[PDB]
């Protein structure tokens, strides 16, 4: 599904800069 | 999942920070 | 260090498309 | 790391895909 | 659902470089 | 706002330009 | 300055998701 | 060659806004 | 519609990575 | 064309790299 | 300014956020 | 190309429309 897709991609974003030093996975 | 939680409905901060390490 | 700070933004933008269903780990 | 190895130079798509899971 | 969201990150970057050195205002 | 309205329907630059200073 | 423009665009993003709701002013 | 890189990505936005209806042509 | 022009954004975005250096021509 | 391919289902590297000159 | 403050050095979301209203 | 006329100086809207085919 695409607009999961498109959800995917802004939540990486968000989570590189709240996890910040931490890191974070992802899948 | 966080797509489950997060593509829903918009998640906080504090929300998006569980799936941090 | 922000010069690496923003290449690690579109580095997680660019893990992502291309690790797919198969996800990944990052941290600085 | 790869951002010692990719913000440096650029990593093809290959370079990128050895960070996967 | 949040396509309003994810449609007010991408405004956001457009307002950027519409708005050149003017700048802006942006409250969702 | 403009969630209303430029989140509804694409907006031309013209109309983006509403929101600068 | 190229840099601090594009640096800006991750800025806003930013400043998207941390402001959300309250809004933002931005100055270039 | 990355910053390069990083400004090609924000230019090839830039276009994609700007350029509407009539697409664009982009060459490194 | 609002969702087409997104998904065109991020569909720019991953065929500047994946085009490299032979470029793309992009028609909505 | 690629939004009508791309847009509903996700396209693969192979299948983006398609539309590449 | 915002860009002296975070684009010579990293800020974090509360950094950020005094930039907010 | 582009590249070498907008990635050290800020290219307007007006100059990177010459951009658009
Ligand atoms: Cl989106
Ligand atoms: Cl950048
Ligand atoms: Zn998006
Ligand atoms: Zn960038």
């Amino acid at each position: 599904f695409v607009n999961q897709h498109l959800c995917g991609s802004h939540l990486v974003e968000a989570l590189y800069l709240v996890c910040g030093e931490r890191g974070a996975f992802y899948t | 999942g966080i797509v489950e939680q997060c593509c829903t409905s918009i998640c906080s901060l504090y929300q998006l920070e569980n799936y941090c390490n």
